[PDB]
């Protein structure tokens, strides 16, 4: 549509394009010591061989040291999903509060809004974990692994 | 009955957890000798409030109620102290706010923080704030008016409270000071409660139907007439089911409030509060559904082999000793091969 | 292959597999938190339905 | 006219696309079967 605002803001759900692109950084604000990484992949194969003589790196070394860097990234993605949800009621409050001089109807028109957006949150936060879950059901080296 | 939020508070209780309602803080604001102070006593139910003409209401109370099984309150500045009589808790309320104010009629922003335990309050907290004077009397400093205001727009002034303006009925509505703060700090009327407590005084000849009728200043959310105890009945003790009886028959009774009878009193005004409460809890059950499911969910594969336990079941035991032989040797050489 | 066989050799078979007091415990904890959670779902779903 | 030219950009840019469209379908169903279809029968078996 026209009358955009071209000068005031850079606003009116053109904000989450900034989740978008501001969730690739909390994705990097996380950090870890390498020696704990380097202690933790030793007893890794230490605890894989349980007695015999090793001739080659199990896979397992590999395999579960993934899974428990993976399951680190369940949390920032629920942030995302709680910032998007704001700025959704956010939305709603200025199409609702600032045009209507109805009272009541300004009331009922939110509300009902922001009840189907939380139920929303419900089923979106089920699929993201039932993503991320599938991220540590299979380690697949076929695509852009370091090939040998 | 009880009303349906009263029966999630106690399922809430009755499941130990931590799982609570979000609901609003409740201010009362009046002025002097209007009475607000005398409204949250037939709210809440029990007469521990200090009461009387002149300043009496010198420090703001902070009086919350948790649903308990035993009926009692407690204090902050009395630690581990377990009330029981409230015509002690009155004496303490009076100590504590002459230990810190003075007894010539001082005041001080510094609340007093009372619980009161029962078994069908919600979590609510109540504020009763300290009415509006124009001139100081008893050594007050001049600017009492502005520390007056000065407490009062630290509770009137936050989202997610409402504002209950209390207005006597004997002294013409456009000086009420209760409307004036309300109008200045809830413009749309969406907060405002606005209450008549004084028709039992009316001059001779005079009635307020002008303004129950919510004509003469319209207000979003009208107007609630009560009548309280006087000066008498609080110095006869009379019983709060005789001064109930005695509104119930002034309201029957009075020509020129028969027709709204129906709408007045202070249990209309705890059916009204009560609706605006349970109002504000939709659009957040979403939530508390979701993680009382979740933990359904997760104990109910657990529960199947409870519901159903018996002290004597030989197939109960013999299937939970080849599960656990199963489960140790399985665990014994994962262990030791690291498989 | 004969560790059941040797648990069913054991003492009398009536004593063994016998639960414990916490168990039991446990267990009507347990029952009270899941009758009551389907309390306040109950409750919850008639205050939706008004 | 200039609008072949429009015409082959985006069939271009299509191609490109629908290449890492495939990568992503060739890396979540093999995942997807693992969750959902062996892992809970071993799940269910032991
Ligand atoms: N007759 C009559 N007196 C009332 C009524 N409401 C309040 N009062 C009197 O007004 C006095 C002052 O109100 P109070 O309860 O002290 O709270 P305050 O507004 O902080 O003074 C009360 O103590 C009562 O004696 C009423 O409905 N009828
Ligand atoms: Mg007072």
């Amino acid at each position: 549509g026209d009358q955009i605002d071209t000068y005031e803001l850079s606003g009116g759900a053109r904000i989450n394009r900034i989740f978008h692109e501001r969730f690739p950084f909390e994705l990097v604000k996380m950090e870890f010591d390498e020696k704990e990484l380097r202690r933790e992949i030793s007893y890794a194969i230490k605890n894989i061989h349980g007695i015999r003589t090793g001739l080659f790196t199990p896979d397992m070394a590999f395999e579960t040291i993934v899974k428990k860097q993976v399951k680190k990234i369940r949390e920032p993605c629920l942030k995302c999903v709680d910032m998007v949800i704001s700025e959704l009621i956010s939305t709603v409050r200025q199409c609702t509060k600032k045009l209507q001089q109805y009272p009541r109807l300004r009331e009922e028109m939110e509300r009902i809004v922001t009840t189907h957006i939380r139920e929303r949150e419900g089923r979106t936060k089920e699929q993201v974990m039932l993503l991320i879950d599938i991220e540590l059901a299979y380690m697949n080296t076929n695509h852009e692994d370091f090939i040998g | 009955l009880i009303p349906l939020v009263n029966r999630l508070q106690d399922a809430f209780s009755a499941i130990g957890q931590n799982a609570d309602l979000d609901l609003p803080q409740i201010a009362v604001v009046g002025g002097q000798s209007a009475g607000a102070s005398s409204v949250l006593e037939n709210f809440v139910g029990r007469d521990f409030l200090p009461r009387g003409s002149g300043i009496v209401t010198r420090r703001p109370l902070v009086l919350q109620l948790v649903n308990a099984t035993t009926e009692y309150a407690e204090f902050l500045h009395c630690k581990g102290k377990k009330f029981t009589d409230f015509e002690e808790v009155r004496l303490e309320i009076e100590a504590e706010t002459d230990r810190v104010t003075g007894t010539n009629k001082g005041i001080s922003p510094v609340p007093i923080n009372l619980r009161v335990y029962s078994p069908h309050v919600l979590n609510l907290t109540l504020v009763d704030l300290p009415g509006m004077t124009k001139v100081p009397v008893g050594d007050q400093p001049p600017d009492i008016e502005f520390q007056i205001r000065d407490m009062l727009m630290q509770f009137v002034t936050k989202e997610n409270c409402l504002i209950l303006a209390v207005s006597p009925a004997n002294s013409d509505l456009a000086n009420s000071d209760a409307l004036k703060v309300a109008k200045e700090v809830d413009p749309q009327g969406q907060r405002t409660i606005g209450v008549i407590t004084k028709l039992d005084l009316m001059d001779e000849g005079t009635d307020a139907r002008d303004v129950l009728e919510n004509k003469l200043l319209p207000l979003r959310r009208g107007y609630i007439g009560v009548v309280n105890r006087s000066q008498k009945d609080i110095d006869g003790k009379k019983d709060i089911t005789a001064a109930l009886a005695a509104e119930r028959k002034f309201f029957l009774s009075h020509p020129s409030y028969r027709h709204l009878a129906d709408r007045m009193g202070t249990p209309y005004l705890q059916k009204v509060l009560n609706q605006q409460l349970t109002n504000h809890i939709r659009d957040t059950l979403p939530g508390l559904r979701n993680k009382l499911q979740s933990q359904l969910l997760s104990i109910e594969k657990e529960v199947e082999e409870y519901k159903n336990f018996r002290p004597d079941d030989p197939a109960r035991k013999t299937k939970a000793l080849l599960q656990m032989v199963q489960q140790f040797a399985v665990d014994f050489e994962k262990r030791i091969e690291g498989s | 292959s004969e560790l059941l066989a040797n648990l069913y050799s054991c003492g009398d078979q009536n004593t063994l597999m016998e639960e414990s007091a916490e168990q039991a415990q446990r267990r009507d904890e347990m029952l009270r938190m899941y009758h009551a959670l389907k309390e306040a779902l109950s409750i919850i779903g008639n205050i939706n339905t008004t | 006219p200039q609008l072949e030219r429009q015409v082959e950009t985006i069939r271009n840019l299509v191609d490109s696309y629908m290449a890492i469209v495939n990568k992503t379908v060739r890396d979540l169903m093999p995942k997807t079967i693992m969750h959902l279809m062996i892992n809970n029968t071993k799940e269910f078996i032991f």
